[PDB]
Order: C-alpha cells, then structure tokens, then sequence
RNA sequence: GUACGUGAAAUUGCUGAAAGGGAAGCAUUGGAAAUCAG
RNA sequence: UCUAGUGGGCCAUUUUUGGUAAGCAGAACUGGCGAUGCGGGAUGAACCGAACGUGAGGUUAAGGUGCCGGAAUGUACGCUC
RNA sequence: GAAGCUCAGACGAGUAGGCAGGCGUGGAGGUUUGUGACGAAGCCUUGGGCGUGAGCCUGGGUCGAACAGCCUCUAGU
RNA sequence: GCGAAACCACAGCCUGGGGAACGGGCCAGGCAAAAUCAGCGGG
RNA sequence: GAAACGGAAGUGUUUUAUUGACUUGUCCAUGAAAUUCCAAUCUUGUGCGGAAUCGAAUCCAUUGCAUACGACUUUA
C-alpha cells in the first residue's frame, strides 16, 4: 500500500516572510478583516481536518516504517517483534560507543535505522 | 580572515583594526585597490594622494562631485579621500613585509582580497581592515549501445 | 471616446438611474 | 504476523480480441521500435502481438513480436499464408533468456550475442523457410515486392485522420 | 532526406482554463489538420509528446521528451485535451509537439 | 491549419482589425508573421469618418512632456501594428514575445518579393463588406495625417511589379513547355484511373 | 588573548550564485540548475 | 428547570397619506446584509448564479464563444450608415 | 490498550458566544537498570523525516556540563 | 578634514473607472532601459 | 574556374562550362536480425604545426569659440 500525502508544503504563517519577529510556525488569523480568515481567492491557505492523511499510511516514512526513538540498547531490544513496522530512530545525545553497539545490535534483531550512516 | 585562502603555500596577510578612518571612504579605497598588482598599487594611492587619479564612489556615492579622472573607471562621480589613503599605504607596507618575511616573489604580487567592517562605534565609526595578497597561477543502454557497435562495425 | 461625452455611465449613473426610473413607476402608480 | 493474504480477485483471463482488419496474411505499417515506418506482413495471429516479418530478403526485417497498438493494418492486397506452417511461433519461441542478477552490462556483453552467436541456425532456417514460402505469392503481384522494400513516411498536406491506409 | 516523420505536428496553446483560473492539469493542444471535434475523434487516445533542449547531457543525449496522451476533444475548432506526465510548463505555449500515431486504431 | 517558419501576407484588400485579429491569434500561437503591402488595408466607414478617428488619436498627448504622452505612429505598418498590439497582452512577457514575432512592412522589400504571399479570407474585403458600402484605404488615410513616403512606396511598387510580371512571363513560357511535354507522355493515361 | 565561557537576531563588509525596462514580497503548476532521499 | 451573547442599522420590494417644477416625507410588511468565501457582470457593500472539509473525473448555473480570454470569424431571417 | 475492535449512513462557512481534545514552558512527587566529557544544554544549517496544526525526531558544524521520556502535582507558563 | 537629526507599514510615471474617499497598490489603457549632477519646489 | 543580373532591408537569382560522385527510367543478386512486444547543420571549443599580420582612446598637460563640476572646441 502506497504511502500518500495529501500536501507536501507546510502551512506557513502569514506574512511570516515580511518580518523577522512574525515567525514561520503556523498562528490563526483573529482579525475580523482579514483576507486571510475569509478565505478570499489567492490568499495562503489555512490548517483544516481535511487535509488529515490516511490513518492506515500516517506516521510513516517513505518507506512505510514508523520512527521509534532508540536510547540505549534496551529500546532497540523491545523492537524485536515489530521489524516490519518500526524503524529505530538513535537519539542525538547517544555517545558514539553507544551509537555502534545500538546499531549492532539492532542489524542482529533486523530492525531498520535511518541514521545509521553516524 | 574572511575568505578560504591565505594559505601559507602563496599568501601573506596584513590587518588593522579600530583605525580612525571613516568607514565609507576606506571601503571605496578598498573597492577599487581590490585586484591590481602590488606594485601597481602603490602607485596609484601616490596618483590619489597627489590628485593624478582617483578613486571611483560607488555605492556610498552621495554628493560626490563629478570629476573627469573618474573616467578610467567608467563612473562619472570621483573623490580623493587622503586620509583613508594613508591607512592603506601604511597597511601595503606591513603586508609587503610580511611577504618579505615568508619569503614569496614580490614581482608578482596581487591584492587578491581586502575588506573593510565596521567596528565598535565610539561619533565617529572606526574600521576593521584586512589585506591578503597572494600570487596567480555515463551509460550505453542495451539498444543505444547495440546501435553504438552496429555504427562501430559500419565504419570499419 | 470619438464624442463629445464618455458612453461608460459611471457606477453613480448606474446606481441612480434604475432608482428614478422606480420613483418614475410609483408616480404612475399614485 | 499479518502478511494479509490478498482477497481471491474474481479476474479471468480471456482471448484477446483483435481488430478486424489485422488478419493473418495482411500488410502493415510498422510504427514503433528499431523498424518504425517499414511494411511487414503479418504471419500469425498471437495472443497479443502479431508474429510479424518483412520478407527478409526484400527489407530485412526479421520474424517479430509486434503489439497490435502499434500497426496500421493497410488494405493492401492480402499475400497467402496457408503454405507456411505457423506454429513453431509460440511466446516461449521469442522469449528472452533469463538473466541472473538485477544489472548485466558493458561492451564485452555488446561483442556477444549480436546477430551472430547468440542468433541460431535453426532460426535462419526458419526465416529462410518463411521467405521460400512467400516469395512466390509477393512476386505474383505486382510493385508488391518494391511496396515492402520502400518506407512510409507522412508528407506536408499529409493528414491521418483522412487518409484511408 | 524526406522518409521520416511518422508523427504529426501540433502547438501547444495554453491550460484548460476559465478567465481568471487556469488548470495546469490538462493542455489545450491544437492538432495541426484537424478542423473539428469529429475529426479529432481520431487522435483521441494518441500519444503525444513536447520535446525540448537542455544545457546538461545526461545519457549523452541532449533531448529531453515530456510524455503525454490526448484525452478529449476541447471544443469546435478541432482543438483537443491532453494530459502531460509533467504538466507542461508555461512557457511552452506555442511549442510544438508531436502527436504519434499509435495507440493505433485504423 | 499547417504551420510554417514564416508567413509572408499579403495585405492588399484585407479589412485592419479583421487582418490583425488573424495575426494576433497565430503569433500568440507561435508563429513567426510577416504582413507586406500595408499602405493598402482597408477600413470599414467612409475616409472622413477614419480621418476624424485618427485625428482624435492625435489629441491624446500628455500635458505635462509630450515627449512622455502617446506616440501617434503615421506609417501604415505602424498603424496595423497599433491594432495588433492592442489585441495582444503586450504588458507581459508572452505579449511582448508576440510583437517580437510580427513583422510589417509597407511594399514587399527584395527580402520577401521572392517568397509566396498567402491572403486571410475571414478578413477580405469582399467577401465582409457589403457592395456600396464606403471604406477608406490606410495608405491614403496615412498620407493625409503625415506620413510622408507615400508616393516613393508607390514609385517602387510600380517597378517591383514589372520585374514581377517579367518573371511570370518566363515561369509561363516554361510552365507551358513542360505542360506540353507533361501530356506527351503516354503513361499518364495510364495512371488516370488514380485521378492524377 | 583580559573589547576574554556559549555568541542568537536586527545590522554591516567580502566572495560565489541569480534576478531586475517605473517596485517587491506571497500562493498554485511545472521547466531549468544545484542537492538529497530511498 | 439555568445560562451565556445580542437588543443595532443599511439595501430593495409591496402597500401609502401628506404632498410640488422637481425631488420629498410618513408608516406597516417582506426579504438580503451583518458571521459569507466562490463563478459572472472590465472593476464595485447589495445586480445575476451559487451557501465552502482534501483531491480525481464528469456535467452544468449565471454569463459568454473576433483578439486580449477558455469557448462557432457558427447556421438562418430581418433592421440599421 | 471494553478508555478496545468492527460495520453502515449522513453531514462539513462562521462573528459574540458555548463545548471538547491536544502542542509548548519553569519547578515538585514517582518511574524509565533513562542520555552524557567516546561531548549534556544551547546555537547555526541550500541535510533528512513526522503531524491538518500547535510542534516533534534526526544528519552535519560550533560548543563544553549537565539533561530528558512517561504518570501526576504546580504556576511569575 | 569633521559630521548630525526630524522622519520611516511598504513603496513612488500618467488618463479614465472602481457606489464612498475615489487611492499609491485594484481594473482598462498610455507605457517602461542602469548610475547620477545642479536648479524650481509644483505635488 | 568562370560570366550576367538583383540597392526598398541588395539576405540572392541566373548563365555556366567543369571535376568527382551519385547514378531505379526498367529488371536482377548479395547484406540487415539476440536493438528478438513502445521508450546531416550549428558553432564555440580548445589546442594542432604551418602561413602572414604590426591600431586607437582617456587621465596627466594645453586651448577658450565652452564652462558650477562634468561636458564641449582646440593643441600636444
């Protein structure tokens, strides 16, 4: 089953490119007179349910796996069961000795890593 | 400094800082200093000291009066700002030295990059400077390919 | 244009006209 | 754990049916492929394609698979096949061979094969066979064998969707 | 050299559109020789295809082709739909494109 | 309905906006167009009527400059590229590569006397205007508001034609030869059962 | 390096890239160049 | 049973007495608008259609099919210089 | 994960206002044999991924000592 | 050579139209080629 | 290898003799293939080892017919 996303670009906040103190993270128009509120033709677009992805392929990566984040060897180790559905994800803050013994072993258990390349 | 080379195999480097020049001036000076010959340098800061040439305003150029030794550099509004002058002939000296000290040909020396920032502002607008001078120097698809020894049989 | 005046009635004209020419019925109508 | 088994889809296999016009022993332009714009006449009737040839020693075109998509089924005068044994043609006949690995490359692989050593006898016995029995009928009629060996191509003023083929 | 050209020359024309909306998801395509919609019911389904030229060579080739095929007739000039792989740039109005003669049906 | 690189119109008896609607319809399409012979369009309404049509384009000039207010383009090319450059969106930049695609010319330069001119019948003269109907030429319509090359255009048209016709003689005494020897030839009621 | 931990933004300069005929910014669709990803 | 917010005005129709060059005033009613984006009318607070989750396809409303502009420089009968 | 699984149908503008579920911040109790000088927090980034969104995870660079997930409490959030 | 401040949503060609206030942004046009120097201050 | 003509923007036209081809007008023989169902012209380029080629403008200065400064008119 294929994974699908019903929009790529993000919802960015209006006028959040226009000054440096209005921030890309998404806010709700309040004016009353806002072209942006009522949705006038041309005008950015605005967070809604409909753009809800299919909860059979949400949460997935390209590759139709799920992110679970790793710490120590423990987490990995509960992964075993679910090599087809989640794939390890090893926190920024794992020391690198940490790093290649989580890896170890989680290609033993055969459970995906998406940054393994560190 | 600010850009990938001064690598001691052909560079040598010289700076200021919190020199009590204006900052606007001492860029122009840059500007335009920027790229000729290390001697050809010279010469031109004692044609701009001694009004035989001049430095060409460009992007601070407000006010400037037009003047006919503007004309080499193609722009109609030329000044002769001394003072900045001085800081930068001072500067080609030390990093003329320090070429000297690392042991490069002298002949052959260019102003490969020079920078002015502004600094700490104390008014007026002192300047950083910085000189550096350096020296100069897929596939074959199954049917493209059958068709790439078909033409190579032909020739043959 | 190519006349003394300009064919385009203004959104005024637009506005008004149709108003009078009901005024113009209700006269009738009294 | 779940390997869900796909439903039993309820999708038959059934004879394709082909166009009208497209009957053993008619003359077609070909459209696609290494030998778009030649006229080949069409031996068999396959499950898809059409086991087509150009008689090999009028325009050199070999015994081919064709799709039927990609012919123009011209009303030239219909050249017998009665006198050639069509059978020896099946898909397995064509196919290709297996290949053993996802990626096989490079001019050491052009220099085999080629229409040499990969190429069998038995196949030119058939080509040759085919010509033995077909000369005779393109002989008979006449610019037939010139008609084959030529090219189509279309022409300013040229317009296919009047143009009776 | 005149034993080639087994396509048939076309424009692209601009998208199918109203006034003030455009939709890049089909083209307007004009068939050149084809004066109505009962004669474009023939390259109905044909493929058709924008070829153009480029500045890097991949493949060693220096042509680049968009895929497309015709999908309804547009009207009553004799102008048809088509819906490109890549919808096709806006600069390419007026463009040629060639109009392939297979699928065939005739 | 078949493209060309270049299309060369002749535009003698061809209405102005009824030619220019034409051309702005192909260039937009993408088509390179050349319009030669200009000084003889026509226009619809009797010449003082068009007279007063364009002497109240000359009143329109900005009062502050003139030298910034419109330009009033006398020559009759420049007067037909007026009109299609109205009915093209010239504030763009696909408008602006259609005028880039026009050509017009007043009299057939040696550049193009030599290639085929093709006539636009949805904007003929007499197959639109009814008989009795008053029209009024653009070369003369430009000759009384300033342009001021009428007469040498005429001059060099006279003499293009006689070396035009001169050329048609020896194309008909040759036409005429080939045609005697074409049905000399038996064969060629041996291929009339295919109508050629 | 005492104008001393970390050193953000506004702001300035240099280099590289790109665009620009009386603005720009933004959005949708693709092309081109760069760069990834499975 | 308890408990938020609102208690304006504008536009047009229908009635309607006083009325005058002429508008104007008076009530009662109706809808629409405030909270309403979209298509069309060159553009527009009210005109014409249409009441909105994200998309694909198909078909239409109003309005249009010379060009700008998607769509017949269509067919037929007249009037008009 | 009965606070779960499953099938079916209709519906979707929204001001004052009414209701529900979530994201984020400082500190407290509990828990995760939790992360860390083999580099915590922070900061930068034409690197990647997730969510309709609030936001979240991660690669590389800089950095140098502390920090986070979960269930609750709390507020100068 | 030294060297400010007021002010600053963003900007700066023109005609007509946009119910009003018709405007600098909208619509329809006229058009539109860098960088500047000095006068007049029209706006 | 040459003649003639074409000035509206001459974007060429023609006469040619020439050479070397090519040589379906017509009829024959060889070869294509496993690319085994679709996916010539255009110039830089950079150099090649052989040929020949040997200009101007401005600043500096001057003039005053010109001039706020540029610019302009001279001289050099």
């Amino acid at each position: 089953v294929n994974i699908i996303k019903k929009r790529t670009k993000p919802f960015k906040r209006h006028q959040s490119d226009r000054f440096k103190r209005v921030g890309e993270s998404w806010r709700k128009p309040r004016g009353i007179d806002s072209c942006v509120r009522r949705r006038f033709r041309g005008t950015i677009s605005m967070p809604k349910i409909g753009y809800g992805n299919n909860k059979k392929t949400r949460y997935c990566m390209p590759n139709g796996l799920k992110a679970f984040l790793v710490r120590n060897v423990s987490d990995v180790e509960l992964l075993l069961m679910h090599n087809k559905t989640y794939a390890a994800e090893i926190a920024g803050n794992v020391s690198a000795r940490k790093r290649v013994e989580i890896v170890e072993k989680a290609r033993a258990l055969g459970v995906k890593v998406t940054n393994a390349g560190a | 400094y600010s850009a990938s080379p001064a690598l001691e195999t052909k560079c040598a480097k010289a700076r200021g800082a919190y020199l009590r020049t204006h900052f606007k001036n001492s860029r122009e000076v840059a500007f335009t200093i920027n790229g000729m010959s290390l001697k050809k340098a010279f010469i031109f800061l004692d044609n701009v000291k001694e009004h035989k040439q001049a430095v060409p305003f460009r992007r601070f150029n407000g006010g400037v009066g037009r003047t006919a030794q503007g004309k080499e550099f193609g722009v109609t509004q030329a000044r002769w700002p001394v003072k900045s002058v001085k800081f930068f002939y001072d500067l080609l000296k030390n990093a003329e030295a320090n070429a000297e000290a690392k042991g490069l040909d002298m002949d052959k020396l260019i102003i490969k990059h020079v920078q002015v920032n502004a600094a700490p502002k104390q008014l007026s607008s002192p300047s950083h400077i910085e000189i550096i001078v350096a020296e100069e120097e897929s596939r074959v698809s199954l049917k493209q390919g059958a068709k790439a020894r078909n033409l190579a049989a032909r020739k043959a | 244009s190519l006349k003394k005046k300009s064919k385009r009635r203004t959104t005024r004209l637009r506005s008004r006209i149709e108003k009078k020419a009901a005024e113009s019925k209700r006269k009738q109508k009294r | 754990y779940r390997e869900n088994v796909p439903k039993k889809a309820r999708k038959a296999v059934r004879p394709t049916k082909l166009r009208a016009s497209l009957a053993p022993g008619t003359v077609c332009i070909l459209l696609a492929g290494r030998f778009r714009g030649k006229r080949v006449v069409v031996l068999s009737q396959l499950e898809d394609t059409l086991v087509v040839t150009g008689p090999y020693k009028v325009n050199g075109v070999p015994i081919r698979r064709v799709n039927h998509r990609y012919v123009i089924a011209t009303s030239a005068p219909k050249i017998d096949v009665s006198g050639v044994s069509v059978e020896k043609f099946t898909k397995a006949y064509f196919a290709k061979q297996k290949r053993s690995g996802p990626v096989k490359k490079d001019e050491a692989f052009f220099a085999e094969n080629a229409p040499k050593n990969a190429l069998p006898a038995e196949r030119i016995a058939d080509q040759k066979a085919v010509d033995a029995k077909l000369l005779p009928a393109i002989k008979a009629i006449p610019n037939m064998k010139e008609y084959l060996a030529a090219s189509f191509a279309l022409s300013n003023g040229d317009r296919p969707h009047l143009m009776k083929f | 050299a005149q034993g080639h050209r087994l396509y048939v020359k076309a424009k692209h024309l601009s998208f199918q559109r109203s006034k003030h909306v455009i939709h890049p998801g089909t083209s307007i395509v004009k068939i050149e020789g084809c004066d109505s919609k009962e004669e474009a019911q023939f390259y109905l389904g044909k493929r058709v295809c924008y070829v153009y030229k480029s500045s890097k060579a991949v493949r060693g080739s220096k042509i680049r082709v968009i895929w497309g095929t015709i999908a309804r007739p547009h009207g009553n000039s004799g102008a048809v739909r088509a819906r490109f792989v890549h919808n096709l740039p806006a600069k390419t109005f007026g463009s040629s494109l060639r109009v392939m003669l297979y699928p065939s049906n005739i | 309905s078949e493209f060309q690189k270049v299309v060369v119109i002749d535009a003698k008896g061809h209405l102005l906006g009824r030619l220019a609607s034409v051309v702005a319809k192909q260039l937009l399409g993408g088509q390179k167009v050349v319009v030669v012979r200009c000084e003889e369009l026509n226009i619809s309404g009797h010449f003082f009527r068009n007279k007063l049509k364009y002497l109240a384009y000359l009143r329109k000039a900005c009062r502050y400059n003139p030298s910034r207010g419109a330009f009033h383009f006398r020559a009759p090319s420049r007067i037909f590229q007026k009109a299609v450059r109205g009915m093209l969106p010239h504030k763009t930049a696909r408008g602006q590569a259609a005028l880039e695609h026009l050509q017009a010319v007043e009299g057939i330069p040696p550049p193009f006397d030599k290639q085929k001119r093709v006539v636009v019948p949805a904007a003929l003269r007499v197959l639109r205007l009814k008989p009795g109907r008053k029209y009024c030429t653009v070369g003369r319509l430009s000759s009384e508001v300033g342009w001021k090359y009428n007469d040498i255009v005429a001059k060099l048209e006279e003499r293009r034609k006689v070396k035009s016709a001169a050329f048609y003689q020896a194309k008909l005494a040759k036409q005429k030869k080939i045609a005697s020897a074409k049905e000399a030839s038996p064969v060629n009621q041996k291929l009339s059962q295919f109508g050629y």
